[PDB]
RNA sequence: UGCUUCUGGGUCGGGGUUUCGUACGUAGCAGAGCAGCUGCUGCGAUCUAUUGAAAGUCAGCCCUCGACACAAGGGUUUGU
RNA sequence: CCCAUAUCCGCAGCAGGUCUCCAAGGUGAACAGCCUCUGGCAUGUUGGAACAAUGUAGGUAAGGGAAGUCGGCAAGCCGG
């Protein structure tokens, strides 16, 4: 018979299977859709997720309750020091879909790249790449590279780049870089090659794909909590106290026929550490990484136009459980998936931003760099010392 | 230099962090014979009667947080022994432990 | 035209708040809020400016044993503003009303929140002092 | 924005910190944290805890 | 994820951050009083100074490159 | 000699049953509960490593306060 009264079901069966990701680095599904007038320009970047805070602005919204004041807004934290670009990858267009048509790679090859090609590394002989890199050399090898980079003008349509993240600045126990091809769109596929062939070996800094103010898509992996039941897997309702055999479960798992549990049915499994896709994070700020000029370290990269005090980005005490952004940095709005050191695929946005939200202009007055590790209440050592005083350290 | 001694300070605290309170001192003892093979590399690792006693001063649960060893590496006497060597921990009773380095002693 | 935005809910079904008028009511006991859609087994709540229906449990004979249209004007559950601040008062209170909005007193006994001051000019109007 | 101050310890407040409090007879507090807010709801005299802004003025500490 | 680029991670130490709230001892003509001796000496909860002191703080916090040792290894497989 | 979480009866070294005598200090009204001495024991027919779900047994919870449910069941408030 029916329900009695109507309820939505609990969960999402387009997010199915509720399971471990395969991947740890957020695969990019779609780029997007190449125009060939725009001037050629990389689609993606990766980042790692920092940390959060929280910023001060003034809101610019013509007939809303917020306009002409200041908000609290809160921000993720993404490190994005220049990638590398080591290899160029060609496809062709099938009845089967895209092919991979020709790989080719840059002569030198930093170890962080490399160490993504083994499994124990400390083991390893490094032989990766000893006698491709030879075809740079030799004229019988030249010869053979710019007729495969021929053959990939007449041939392929979509053209992406083999670029890697640089674990030697970032703070973390991992020294393995993460390798990724980002898509060239923009002119002719000639133009694309040329544009990649000439970046080689060059370094890709953040600024150059992505823009201020600019809405992209954040793609990773979300923080995993194992084995999970129906109630925290899936928000069903938990049972009355007297139930017995226990009340952290869904009471019917199905009706007598069909015979058998359906796939729709919220079941205890994995949860968390599973691959998304979200949509429409606002970049509030490209910050530039630590700069020696002239014998001093320049690190005010968390000053605003607002608050000329020289502070960076970082916390009192460091990103909790993450360490210290000394490369640039972006800002986005709002939460993105992952734990801290998380590697985020950064992707430019698929649709056509033409909405108030999406083209406003966002200018930071204040940006919070209180500690995190507690209830912190100084934004500067500075600051600190002048409120507290001398102490018995001193 | 098989026969060698240096005097440690072993952070208990993080060692034993978030065990039970009816393991914790146990459990104390397990890191403490742990450190020594770790340090000195022999299997055969013997915890002096003083040390026992004081890792177990304050109870099962309320373990002292550091604590001042001294690991002296010696030949096994016993021939029988598949283990040349062993290592013996003793037990350094301190007023601070601030500013304690890792020293070795010489006899 | 500038419309309000979500607060916490700190006042379901079954509340009873104070009456903060001179209307002779003593609390307000909400049986029901204005524009609450809902779903299965979800106490329809209410936050500071939004109108719910009430009885008076403790008051003057002729104010009891009906159902008025009140107004809450505080809640002693913390709220957060667009400008980051988390406020709260010390307790739940709230004036009767008529579906216009016009209050059925005169005069309001403590502050009144920002939050419902705006949305509700006739109250505001009477508010003491406004938080 | 302004930076308030503590009504219990006397530290300044940065925007996104802490809570307002607003009481019946109309006097409104802002509050560090829940431990200053703690400390003045049970109605402590913030100049007898000694790490308050109110108790180092009165002893003379800074000075 | 790491496992020799005079380099690496580790341990301890130090520094930062942060939590609680001002340590033991010592001094006090601060202390309601009481006792003994001719102002002094004792008992006395608490109070003031030393003293935002002491204590803890990565075990899944941040930075050290100060001390100490360790690190160039071991086993099982895999061929067009 | 055992006289009972192992010498007795329950098929057994069975959380059951089975008649008595002596009876320290502290707190306290107290043969209450809590700690200790004399005397006794080794955690109740196993250990090690983890700290997922669901349990069993204990806790805590902003704002509301029975709206839950057949029913305030359960817990909670009160307590000398
Ligand atoms: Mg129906
Ligand atoms: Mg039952
Ligand atoms: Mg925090
Ligand atoms: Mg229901
Ligand atoms: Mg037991
Ligand atoms: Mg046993
Ligand atoms: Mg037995
Ligand atoms: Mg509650
Ligand atoms: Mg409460
Ligand atoms: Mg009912
Ligand atoms: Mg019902
Ligand atoms: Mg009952």
């Amino acid at each position: 018979s029916h329900r009695k009264f109507s309820a939505p079901r609990h969960g999402s069966l387009g997010f199915l299977p509720r399971k471990r990701s395969s991947r740890h680095r957020g695969k990019v599904k779609s780029f997007p859709k190449d125009d060939p007038s725009k001037p050629v320009h990389l689609t993606a970047f990766l980042g790692y997720k920092a940390g959060m805070t929280h910023i001060v602005r003034e809101v610019d919204r013509p007939g809303s309750k917020v306009n002409k004041k200041e908000v609290v807004e809160a921000v993720t934290i993404v490190e994005t020091p220049p990638m590398v670009v080591v290899g160029i990858v060609g496809y062709v267009e099938t009845p089967r879909g895209l092919r991979t048509f020709k790989t080719v790679f840059a002569e030198h090859i930093s170890d962080e790249c490399k160490r993504r090609f083994y499994k124990n590394w400390h083991k390893s002989k490094k032989k990766a790449f000893t006698k491709y890199c030879k075809k740079w050399q030799d004229d019988a090898g030249k010869r053979q590279l710019d007729k495969d980079f021929s053959s990939m003008k007449k041939y392929c349509q979509v053209i992406r780049v083999l670029a890697h993240t640089q674990m030697r600045l970032l703070p973390l126990r991992q020294k393995k870089a993460h390798l990724m091809e980002i898509q060239v769109n923009g002119g002719t596929v000639a133009e694309k090659l040329d544009w990649a062939r000439e970046r080689l070996e060059q370094q890709v800094p953040v600024s150059q794909v992505f823009g201020q103010d600019e809405m992209i898509d954040v793609i990773g992996v979300t923080k995993g909590k194992g084995y999970k039941g129906v109630t925290s897997r899936w928000h069903t309702k938990k049972l009355p106290r007297k139930t017995h055999r226990g009340l952290r479960k869904v009471a019917c798992i199905g009706a007598w026929h069909p015979a058998r549990v359906a796939f729709s049915v919220a079941r205890a499994g994995q949860k968390g550490y599973h691959h998304r896709t979200e949509i429409n994070k606002k970049i509030y700020k490209i910050g530039q990484g630590y700069l020696i000029k002239d014998g001093k370290l320049i690190k005010n990269n968390a000053s605003t136009d607002y608050d000329l005090s020289d502070k960076s980005i970082n916390p009192l005490g460091g990103f909790v459980h993450y360490g210290e952004v000394t490369n640039d940095f972006v800002m986005l709005k709002g939460c993105v998936v992952g734990t801290k050191k998380r590697v985020l695929t950064l992707r430019k946005s698929l649709l056509v931003q033409t909405k108030r939200r999406a083209l406003e202009k966002i200018d930071l007055k204040f940006i919070d760099t209180t500690s995190k590790f507690g209830h912190g209440r100084f934004q500067t050592v500075e600051e600190k010392k002048a409120f507290m005083g001398p102490l018995k350290k001193d | 230099n098989e026969v060698v001694t240096r005097e440690y300070t072993i952070n208990i605290h993080k060692r034993i962090h978030g065990v039970g309170f009816k393991k914790r001192a146990p459990r104390a003892l397990k890191e403490i014979r742990k450190f020594a093979m770790k340090e000195m590399g022999t299997p055969d690792v013997r915890i002096d009667t003083r040390l026992n006693k004081a890792v177990w001063a304050k109870g099962i649960r309320n373990v002292p947080y550091r604590i001042r060893v001294r690991l002296s590496r010696k030949r096994n006497e016993d021939e029988d022994s598949p283990n040349k060597l062993y290592t013996l921990v003793t037990y350094v009773p301190v007023t601070t432990f601030k500013n304690l380095q890792t020293v070795n002693v010489d006899e | 035209s500038g419309a309000k935005f979500r607060i916490s809910l700190g006042l379901p079904v079954g509340a009873v708040i104070n009456c903060a008028d001179n209307t002779g009511a003593k609390n307000l006991y909400i049986i029901s809020v204005k524009g609450i859609k809902g779903r299965l087994n979800r106490l329809p709540a209410a936050g500071v400016g939004d109108m719910v229906m009430a009885t008076v449990k403790k008051g003057k004979p002729e104010l009891r044993k009906k159902v008025h249209p009140a107004v809450v004007i505080r809640q002693r559950k913390s709220y957060r503003r667009k400008d980051g601040v988390f406020l709260y008062f010390e307790d739940n209170a709230g004036v009767i009303v008529n579906n216009k909005g016009e209050m059925k007193g005169s005069a309001i006994t403590g502050p009144v929140a920002k939050e419902c001051a705006d949305l509700w000019p006739r109250i505001a109007s009477n508010a003491g002092s406004i938080a | 924005m302004k930076v308030e101050l503590c009504s219990f310890s006397g530290y300044k407040i940065y925007p996104g910190h802490g809570r307002r409090y607003a009481r019946t007879d109309g006097k409104v507090f802002q509050f560090l944290n829940a431990k200053c807010e703690s400390a003045f709801l049970s109605k402590r005299n913030p100049r007898q805890i000694n790490w308050t802004v109110l108790y180092r003025r009165k002893h003379k500490k800074g000075q």
